[PDB]
């Protein structure tokens, strides 16, 4: 009784749970009306408690302990007689004022129409669109935009659940899918921008000591990992200034392979660092040698 | 509509796109080719074409299975189909497909009697560039034994040959390092746009049995709920039925209809009746009416007898199916019976009988209920004679034969010549296809008729109904 009551009373509960479900419906009833189909199957793997009880309560009616039970068969039964009385009546009701339904769906639809059009409107100079240079800032914009057409495109479905609720045809939209392959592209590209310039960056700041750039560099072979990182590298979709500048880091990364590889050895000692200060004409090696 | 629609399944029994639906259009495609030129007609997709529209158009009615509004409806056309080659030629057919594509489509395109089919592996596909040297060799190896094509120009394109020329595709025919030279110099193309938008705005079987299937159960299921509204509503209740709500729900499907940008710019009825709801003498509507916002009891023939008939009518706009109907809104029986309390302060029922009022209203009700029977079976009759002859379908003959048989059943009661002019009665029978309206020549396409080209409408309509209980009444007009 305790494991049947708790389903039979999740499923009023649903029936209770939201305000929307309460005052506007959708697919889910089909679901809840599943379960009621299945209502005659869940008292099917029951009754065996019902003539179990029936022998127990014959010459033993309790009172001390029969609360609970008293609770959860009741339970289950003011399910059954709620889901007689509100589907009548609901359904009696909702008949009756079907015209507002669909006068509201027509506001909803006639609203979204125009939501899409000052969101088209606000892409050809903003954000993506390829006007600027917008150094790496591109991502808060671009995640903005994420969520905004995720926003738009749950509104979308509760849109379309309405509609074939009503039976109309289905309104199709086509410049949220021309938003969603624009940025679908760029997105991927700017994610890989993303994951190597900070896996650059998780390598900039090991000393001497810590860096091993010598013989057995273990940033060289940071810088191999970055060969491999190069060999995901070229990709023909299309040339940015994001992706250039990606291009000409990684290049100076792999510059630095062969670089410092020798460059670390006891080789130099510091008249080489002063050579590397003056020729250089770097002031780095003239503060630190 | 609640119950009903959520029985009906509409949507889950779509007709699936069959074979024998794609190798009809195909080979469609391919006798307009024998008949403009020799070789072959070419696909070129967007991106490689400065993004062609027309081509948006044939992929979506040759692969997809759009027809009607629904190809120009979309607008989009999947990254999955960016890009692709076909070439289709009396012999055989070539086609140059991605993985994805290739797997969506399979069935279809091996279907094909002849078919040439080209797709890559992976490890190709990773090298991009090794893609654009594969394209143009493919092109090349196609092309070769060609002089005469067909092509369709764009949108962007705004009707120009150069336009062709501008595409990028032959432009690198046209590189100098090839050394063939511009494809237009070696080989001979014209426009068959013309020809390909006349063909789009035909039927199939396809879309007949979309037409049956589901946008018939959509317009019986609003029709019935529209009308399920008087016999929801309580009995005292029932006399402030105004026209503006009855008619609310028709207004309201023809606007979500309307809101589309291609529907309004494609047309709109000539002048016919937009969907509504009339009682009484406002169903005489002068081509063009508005519903009124009065009560039932504010309307009437005299103070003392009340209207007893209603008209019903509408059409979706997508493929402007008409149906309209006309119904009675009194029990008309000769004598009823009036229960009478006496004494008035306990009250006994006495049942008074044989009220002569509803008598008196009978006559006439029953007059009109008999006019609107005979009406349908002169119809029934037309029906098989149009079938025993395509050359009865024009509309003089059906309105002589239901004049003639109209006249007979109420002939006895009145004088004849007065009663009836053969003005006082009209036929419309009118020919769609896909939203358009054609012309009726019976003989002319007699060849075209062993298929079905197009769908009819038929609407008769009456007029200035007389009544035999008052003096020079009209009692309103008869539609179907």
């Amino acid at each position: 009784l305790d494991s049947l009551t708790e389903q039979t009373k999740m499923l009023s509960t649903k029936l209770s749970k939201p305000v929307k479900d309460i005052d506007s419906l959708g697919y889910v009833m089909e679901t809840l009306e599943q379960i009621r189909k299945e209502q005659a199957e869940i008292d099917m793997k029951f009754n065996p408690v019902q003539e179990m009880y029936s022998l127990l309560d014959n010459y033993l009616p309790g009172g001390i302990t029969d609360k609970d039970e008293m609770d959860a068969r009741s339970l289950l039964r003011r399910n059954w007689d709620i889901l007689i009385q509100q589907a009548e009546i609901k359904g009696k009701e909702y008949q009756h004022k079907q015209a507002i339904y669909l006068k509201e769906l027509k506001q909803s639809i006639k609203d979204f129409t125009n939501q899409v059009s000052i969101f088209r409107r606000d892409y050809e100079k903003n954000g993506p669109m390829v006007e600027g240079i917008s150094p790496a800032e591109a991502m808060e914009r671009l995640r903005r935009f994420e969520d905004e057409y995720d926003v738009k495109y749950q509104m979308y479905k509760i849109n379309a659940r309405g509609e074939n609720l009503f039976g109309l045809q289905n309104q199709k939209y086509p410049e949220l899918e021309k938003t969603d392959a624009e940025i679908k592209n760029l997105n991927k590209l700017y994610n890989l921008y993303d994951s190597v310039i900070k896996n650059i960056q998780q390598f900039k700041e090991k000393s001497w000591q810590d860096v091993s750039k010598d013989d057995l560099a273990k940033m060289e072979e940071d810088a191999g990992k970055y060969g491999e990182q190069c060999s995901r590298l070229p990709k023909d979709l299309k040339e940015w200034q994001a992706y250039r500048d990606l291009k000409n880091y990684i290049d100076s990364l792999r510059e630095q392979l062969p670089l410092i590889i020798s460059l670390k050895k006891p080789s130099i000692m510091p008249r080489h660092w002063e050579k590397i200060k003056e020729i250089t004409n770097t002031k780095l090696n003239y503060e630190n040698p | 509509m609640f119950n009903f629609f959520s029985s009906a399944n509409i949507n889950q029994n779509i007709p699936k796109y069959s074979v024998n639906d794609f190798v009809f259009r195909l080979k469609k495609i391919e006798k307009i080719v024998v008949k403009e030129g020799l070789d072959g007609f070419l696909l070129i997709n967007g991106v490689d074409s400065r993004e062609n529209t027309e081509y948006v158009k044939l992929t979506n009615w040759l692969f997809l299975g759009n027809s009607g509004l629904e190809i120009e409806e979309n607008e989009y056309l999947n990254q999955i189909y960016s890009d692709m080659i076909v070439l289709i030629k009396k012999g055989t057919t070539h086609i140059f497909i991605d993985p994805e594509a290739l797997n969506s489509l399979q069935t279809l395109i091996y279907s094909i009697p002849n078919v040439d089919v080209f797709c890559p592996t992976e490890k190709q596909y990773e090298d991009k560039d090794e893609m654009e040297l594969l394209k143009m060799a493919f092109f090349l190896r196609v092309m070769k034994p060609t002089k005469k094509v067909g092509i369709l120009l764009g949108q962007k394109d705004k009707g120009k040959i150069n336009s062709i020329e501008k595409w990028p595709l032959i432009q690198s025919y046209g590189l100098e390092e090839l050394g063939v030279g511009f494809f237009s110099m070696n080989h001979e193309v014209v426009d068959l746009t013309l020809r390909l938008n006349a063909v789009y705005k035909n039927y199939d079987k396809f879309f007949v049995s979309k037409l049956i299937y589901v946008v018939a159960k959509r317009l019986t299921g609003h029709f019935n709920s529209a009308a399920g509204q008087l016999g929801d509503m309580k009995m005292h209740k029932r006399n402030l039925a105004t026209e503006s709500q009855l008619t609310e729900i028709f207004r309201d499907t023809y606007e979500i209809e309307e809101i589309s940008k291609w529907v309004q710019i494609r047309g709109v009825n000539a002048a016919l009746p937009k969907p509504r709801v009339l009682f009484g003498k406002n169903t005489s509507a002068d081509c063009s009416k508005e519903p009124s916002v009065a009560p039932l009891k504010d309307l009437k023939y005299s103070e003392t007898f009340h209207s007893f008939h209603a008209t019903f009518e509408t059409f979706d706009l997508r493929t402007c199916l008409r149906a309209a109907r006309t119904y009675f809104l009194a029990k008309g029986v000769k004598e009823e019976r009036n229960l009478i309390t006496l004494n008035d302060d306990e009250g006994v029922p006495q049942g008074y009988e044989l009220n002569i009022d509803e008598n008196q209203q009978y006559k006439d009700q029953d007059f009109l209920a008999n006019l609107y029977l005979s009406i349908i079976i002169g119809f029934n009759e037309v029906m098989q004679l149009i079938t025993k002859d395509y050359k009865n379908m024009t509309e003089e003959f059906i309105q002589d034969y239901i004049f003639q048989k109209v006249s007979k059943v109420y002939a006895g009661f009145q004088i004849p010549e007065s009663e009836i002019t053969l003005d006082k009665i009209q036929i419309i029978l009118k020919a769609y296809n896909s939203f358009g309206e054609e012309v009726k020549i019976d003989f002319k396409d007699t060849i075209s008729f062993k298929l079905t080209p197009y769908f009819f409408m038929v609407r008769i309509e009456q007029k200035n109904i007389k009544s035999q209980i008052l003096n020079n009444t009209v009692l309103g007009s008869l539609v179907f």
